[PDB]
């Protein structure tokens, strides 16, 4: 939350995230902003690139190519309002390799 | 029993790093690839060789160490013509149970060939007089996971003859 | 580019993740092949 | 690029608060819109018919 | 306040406090000064090796009250973590096991 | 060969971090610590004897990559 | 900074590499000069020039 | 006996495509079909309708009353979608230009 | 987890022994506690299977003597199958290659299966 | 109630801005975290009773 | 106002209009007849190539036994273009 009355967390502004930027450290800001703010894991099937749940596509009425993926919260919420818009982001999986 | 080609991103913990590399990979792979059907190949027993084993990376997350290794695995696959040597490990009405020794209960003979005194009684009678055969016949395979075994196999007993035993 | 890695939650190319990094484990590429008596 | 149907989007970006201290609830803007259009849908049906 | 400004270029964290500075020259320039109130809140994951182990044993022996000390454990095989404050925290620190 | 045979701050970042995660997770330990509890001291300690077991992997622009050990780049 | 009620943030990272990578990169002995110029920004002030 | 299948993979997403859905893919994707412009019951214990909207199988919002689609809380709910079918078409704003 | 190819190379019960007594003793020779208890169906199949090839007929064979039974078993231009099936199962009576032994039909000829029981039975 | 002992003495206690269940036994809690909604979209979100969303 | 429906409406709906019969004759059945002719004699035909077949088991003596035999059409290579020829 924001504020501090409501048990808030302080906000890493865009300006945080600039500086963080120019001084090169990627690993501290992917533990700051994705892993100890909003990390999640979500399902996503690698035949539609659709979001699944609990290792199953509604979809594709399959979960062979449902495969587990670390996320923002805020960006899977992103992804749904645009579902909603008819702006289907369809995510394209591969190994980390 | 044939080879299989496989390719495989092992991921070994830290502290294993005091052991060999290539005896890990091995130990990992024989410990996923245990008493394990894969789909459209059949069951694999265990780790035949190493081939490939490229640079090992390290991810900035887990922080293990992630190889991509190319072995050769031995699983147990008959050609549609294969001749094995089973045991008798029950029958049913519609079908005897044969299991290869101590490897696999899954072989299932139906009873449609033999000469015409086929049928069981359920009392464990095999057939009625005029170490058990098996003629391999079609490979078949199925999935497990659906909602939110796997290989059997059709066997044929002939008129062989069987002299050392009906 | 930066931004698309910060919004999906993955290390950015720039800075420390420009390159990557091998572990100098005791290894032999190319081990030795089992040879095959029937073929 | 022409809707027939809309996408309702799940609950999670729609979040329902449970009231209690008066008679009533809190529901977004998304949930009363959806609202109206199911309306105009059936009003419209009804004129059809 | 959008979603790319409000909740994915900027957004709020946890582990993470916010104070009043004052001035103390009898510190180094690269090391700062937090009060025991903060530093009882902010806790650190450490995981369980052969170096630190006797360390961290006596840091649960200490307790969430002693400031110097922990607050949780997270066990190995099971992710149930155990509050500190309640049970025999020496049993607990007997049973560290690593990782 | 070509590049800069210097280590740079954002590699020893790198191989800091890595290092003490390991040792974090039980890894075994090459210069025989004297009661360091902390991790990232036993990595900095690594790095200043030259026996940290990573090969940085330098990856060029077009595709080419080469490989440097920490032992043969130089630091500072 | 002035000293005259300006509160600041303090973050505590949940990684060993963020916590290398904060230490090395943003160290306070590392970065005694800005980008802008390479003037030192890091020096004496009032009370310590006088 | 057992067949072998992969517990879990490292998926790195390589890129985002984007486009739109037909208006039987909008039907395929979602669950149940909300027609009643109505929500909750006419009871006493404050629950929701069926087949209407905030609907508990398009996922949850209350601590207390789980998804019925996916048999967990809200924590662990990732929602899911429905469909609204229209009387008349009408002209998609965002690519009304277009 | 994809494979490049199921039928590669097919192997006679021979080379599995030999792979099986390997493991059996590089396991034995380098137990190990943690490892064994997180998977102990590794130790079962090789067990089983390695005890399945000791009731076949399968021991007292080299590798020389499988490349004589292949060099003279050429010569009869007979195909892969019938080889491995005749390697895998060590036929003492002639029986089994008559009727046993599929594509029996203008292959016996009468006479070669003298010259195979000899063959298979050195 | 306790996953491991069965001790079905769980005591709700305020952390430091953390509400969660831990048994006042073992000290192990079974569920950690609270979800609430905040005034940033109470504000925002419009009033619904139970005779208008029923007809 | 319009009443409100507990369910959703029925994935088929119900029509009071039934299609009309088919049209009856010789001459109808004579071309049904036929079509079903033109799909049995289609597929056999050389022109309807089938997947080729792949990943043998092994080889028998019985292969020449079950060797497919069909005779293939020569297609005119003066009036198709050169890039095509195998
Ligand atoms: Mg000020
Ligand atoms: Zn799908
Ligand atoms: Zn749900
Ligand atoms: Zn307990």
């Amino acid at each position: 939350t924001e504020g501090r009355s409501r048990d808030g967390g302080l906000r890493l502004g865009e300006m945080e995230r600039d500086c963080l930027i120019g001084y090169g450290a990627s690993m501290l800001l992917l533990e700051r902003l994705m892993i100890s703010s909003d990390a999640f894991e979500v399902d996503v099937c690698g035949q539609c690139g659709l979001l699944g749940y609990s290792g199953w596509c509604h979809y594709c009425k399959s979960s062979c190519h449902v495969s587990s993926l670390r996320i923002p919260y805020a960006c899977k919420l992103l992804f749904q309002e645009l579902q909603s818009m008819n702006i289907i982001p369809r995510l394209k999986l591969s190994k980390y390799n | 029993f044939v080879l299989v080609e496989m390719v495989d991103t092992v991921r070994i913990p830290p502290w294993q790093f005091e052991r060999k590399l290539n005896d890990s990979i091995a130990e990992e792979l024989n410990k996923k690839l245990a008493n394990k059907v894969v789909y459209n190949v059949g069951l694999c027993i265990c780790l035949f060789d190493i081939t490939k084993l490229e640079d090992a990376y390290v991810f900035p997350g887990d922080g293990a160490s992630h190889t991509k290794v190319h072995f050769r695995c031995v699983v147990f696959h008959p050609f549609l013509d294969e001749i094995l040597i089973g045991k008798i490990k029950g029958c049913s009405p519609e079908g005897v149970h044969v299991s290869l020794g101590f490897f696999d209960d899954i072989l299932i003979p139906p009873e449609s060939l033999q000469q015409p005194a086929k049928f069981d009684e359920a009392e464990q009678v095999w057939v009625w007089e005029y170490g058990e055969e098996i003629r391999f016949r079609v490979v078949d395979e199925s999935f497990v996971d659906t909602s939110p075994y796997t290989l059997v196999g059709s066997i044929s007993e002939p008129g062989l003859g069987l002299l050392s035993w009906w | 580019g930066v931004s698309e890695c910060i919004i999906m939650g993955i290390p950015m190319n720039i800075g420390t993740g420009l390159f990557k990094l091998l572990h100098k484990a005791d290894r032999d590429p190319n081990p030795p092949k089992r040879p095959l008596i029937f073929d | 690029l022409i809707l027939t149907r809309l996408l309702v989007p799940p609950l999670c970006i729609r979040p329902s608060v449970v009231s209690d201290l008066k008679s009533g609830t809190n529901e977004d803007d998304l949930t009363m819109k959806l609202t109206e259009i199911i309306f105009l849908n059936d009003v419209i049906k009804k004129h059809r018919i | 306040q959008g979603r790319f400004r409000g909740n994915l270029s900027g957004k709020r964290v946890d582990f993470s406090g916010r104070t009043v500075i004052s001035p103390d020259p009898n510190l180094r320039i690269d090391e700062v000064a937090v009060p025991v109130h903060v530093a009882k809140i902010l806790t650190f994951p450490e995981k369980v090796n052969k170096a630190n182990i006797n360390f961290l044993r006596k840091l649960v022996q200490n307790g969430p009250e002693v400031h110097p000390g922990a607050n949780f454990i997270q066990q190995r095989h099971t992710q149930m973590k155990r509050f500190l404050k309640y049970g025999n925290r020496e049993k607990m620190a007997q049973e560290l096991k690593y990782g | 060969r070509i590049t800069t045979p210097y280590m740079t701050k954002y590699e020893r970042a790198r191989v800091l971090g890595t290092r003490a995660l390991q040792i974090a997770m039980c890894a075994p330990v090459m210069v025989e610590l004297e009661g360091e509890t902390d991790p990232l001291l036993i990595a900095m300690k690594e790095l200043k004897a030259r026996k940290i077991p990573i090969i940085i992997r330098r990856y060029l622009p077009d595709g080419s990559y080469e490989d440097w050990g920490v032992d043969e780049l130089i630091i500072t | 900074a002035d000293f005259d009620g300006d509160e600041m943030n303090l973050h505590l990272p949940q990684t060993e590499e963020a916590k290398a990578e904060a230490l090395v990169l943003m160290g306070t002995k590392a970065n005694l000069v800005t980008p802008r110029n390479g003037e030192p920004l890091i020096a004496a002030i009032q009370d310590f020039l006088t | 006996k057992e067949q072998f299948r992969e517990t879990d993979v490292a998926k790195k997403i390589s890129h985002i495509c984007f486009g739109m859905k037909s208006p039987e893919e909008m039907r395929q994707q979602a669950h149940i079909q909300v027609v009643s412009k109505n929500l909750y019951s006419q009871d006493n214990q404050h629950a929701p309708l069926l087949y209407g909207v905030l609907d508990h199988r398009m996922g949850t919002s209350e601590k207390d009353r789980p998804c019925e689609t996916c048999g967990k809380n809200l924590a662990d709910c990732l929602g899911h979608y429905g469909y609204i079918d229209l009387e008349l078409p009408c002209f998609h704003v965002g690519y009304f230009r277009a | 987890m994809e494979v490049k190819d199921a039928n590669s190379a097919l192997l006679s019960n021979y080379e599995v022994f030999q792979l099986l007594t390997d493991l059996k003793e590089q396991r034995k020779e380098s137990g190990k506690n943690k490892h064994s208890s997180g998977q102990q169906n590794l130790n079962t199949i090789t067990y089983e299977t390695l005890k399945y090839i000791s009731k076949t007929p399968c021991r007292h064979q080299s590798p020389e003597i499988v490349r004589e039974f292949l060099t003279a078993l050429k010569s009869h231009k007979l195909t892969k199958a019938e080889k491995l099936q005749l390697l895998n199962h060590r036929p003492v009576t002639a029986v089994e290659i008559q009727l046993m032994v599929e594509e029996s039909e203008e292959r016996l000829t009468e006479e070669q299966i003298e010259a195979l029981l000899h063959t298979v039975t050195s | 109630r306790c996953p491991d002992c069965g001790s079905t003495e769980l005591v709700e206690d305020s952390h430091y801005s953390q509400s969660q269940l831990v048994c006042s036994d073992c000290g192990c809690v079974v569920t950690e975290g609270v979800l609430t909604t905040t005034f940033s979209d109470e504000g925002n979100l419009r009033e619904v009773t139970y005779s208008r969303s029923t007809g | 106002l319009p009443d409100v429906v507990l369910k959703p409406p029925p994935l088929f709906p119900d029509t009071d209009y039934k299609p009309v019969p088919l049209k009856t004759g010789e001459g109808e059945e004579y071309m049904l007849a036929l079509k079903q002719e033109l799909r049995e004699t289609m597929k056999r035909m050389p022109y309807f190539i089938e997947t080729p077949e792949e990943r043998q088991d092994i080889e028998r003596y019985s292969k020449r036994y079950m060797k497919v035999y069909k005779e293939e059409w020569i297609p005119d290579w003066r009036r198709l273009p050169r890039e095509m020829m195998p």
